[PDB]
């Protein structure tokens, strides 16, 4: 100490952590509705057919592409877990 | 078109206002409220092809299929005027047969 | 002799403190900046779809 000093920062980790879970939580079981009113419960599947639909592509490819889009998920984000 | 731009929740409009040293905004905002509980499904098997709403969500109280929009809920006969067909359902998960 | 020598410490620690606060001011507005920009960027693009 020579007449300078660090003030410690009003937020913490944790409360950080609890946030960032409960935004987490928001955008995946609820959808983007949470963000204008009260979060509803509204199955994956139906979120995604949604997102697909809003781009351009039909919702068919979606239903009928399930297992090979969790795969490529997975794969993906096994690969960026060890990317960084 | 951009949430939570100006305003909370969906936007309507706005309406300037004038101040000593700024500018006062007044946005209008639509957001809705009482909500409630339904069982829904994805897709419709009927005749052993797949059918699938033009545009809204598949509802069922328990004894009756219903289709209606994302935002309001106006339940509507369903008949193939507001949906489509594509192959049939084999792969489909969480059919129902209607 | 001995507030001539205290009066050019003086006026030298000033000018360094001065230029330490201008800097800082300086990187404190930037990173204002880039953190509202990435404020907007999450309240755009996680809450829904842009
Ligand atoms: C829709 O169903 C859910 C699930 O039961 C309801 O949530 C429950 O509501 C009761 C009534 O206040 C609470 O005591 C429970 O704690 C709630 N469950 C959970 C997990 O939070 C919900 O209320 C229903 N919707 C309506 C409009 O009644
Ligand atoms: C689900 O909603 C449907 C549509 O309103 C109900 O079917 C009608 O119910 C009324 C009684 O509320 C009867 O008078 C009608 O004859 C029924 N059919 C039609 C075509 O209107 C159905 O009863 C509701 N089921 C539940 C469990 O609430
Ligand atoms: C929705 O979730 C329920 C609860 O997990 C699923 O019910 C299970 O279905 C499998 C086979 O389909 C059974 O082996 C389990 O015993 C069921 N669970 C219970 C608690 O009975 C249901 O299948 C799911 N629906 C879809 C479309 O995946
Ligand atoms: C939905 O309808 C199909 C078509 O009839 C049913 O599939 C038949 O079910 C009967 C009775 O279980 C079997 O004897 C047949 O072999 C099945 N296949 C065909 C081609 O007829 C099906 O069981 C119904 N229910 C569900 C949940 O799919």
């Amino acid at each position: 100490f020579n007449g300078l000093t660090v003030l410690p920062p009003l937020l913490t980790d944790e409360m950080i952590a609890q946030y960032t879970s409960a935004l987490l939580a928001g955008t995946i079981t609820s959808g983007w509705t949470f963000g204008a009113g009260a979060a509803l419960q509204i199955p994956f599947a139906m979120q995604m057919a949604y997102r697909f639909n809003g781009i351009g592509v039909t919702q068919n490819v979606l239903y009928e592409n399930q297992k090979l889009i969790a795969n490529q998920f997975n794969s993906a984000i096994g690969k960026i877990q060890d990317s960084l | 078109k951009r949430v939570d731009f100006c305003g909370k929740g969906y936007h309507l409009m706005s309406f300037p206002q004038s101040a000593p040293h700024g500018v006062v905004f007044l946005h209008v905002t639509y957001v809705p409220a009482q909500e409630k509980n339904f069982t829904t499904a994805p897709a419709i098997c009927h005749d052993g092809k797949a059918h699938f709403p033009r545009e809204g969500v598949f509802v069922s109280n328990g004894t009756h299929w219903f289709v209606t929009q994302r935002n309001f809920y106006e339940p509507q006969i369903i008949t193939t005027d507001n949906t489509f067909v594509s192959g049939n359902c084999d792969v489909v998960i969480g059919i129902v047969n209607n | 002799e001995a507030e001539v020598q205290i009066d050019r410490l003086i006026t030298g620690r000033l000018q360094s403190l001065q230029t330490y606060v201008t800097q800082q001011l300086i990187r404190a507005a930037e990173i204002r900046a880039s953190a509202n920009l990435a404020a907007t960027k999450m309240s755009e693009c996680v809450l829904g779809q842009s």
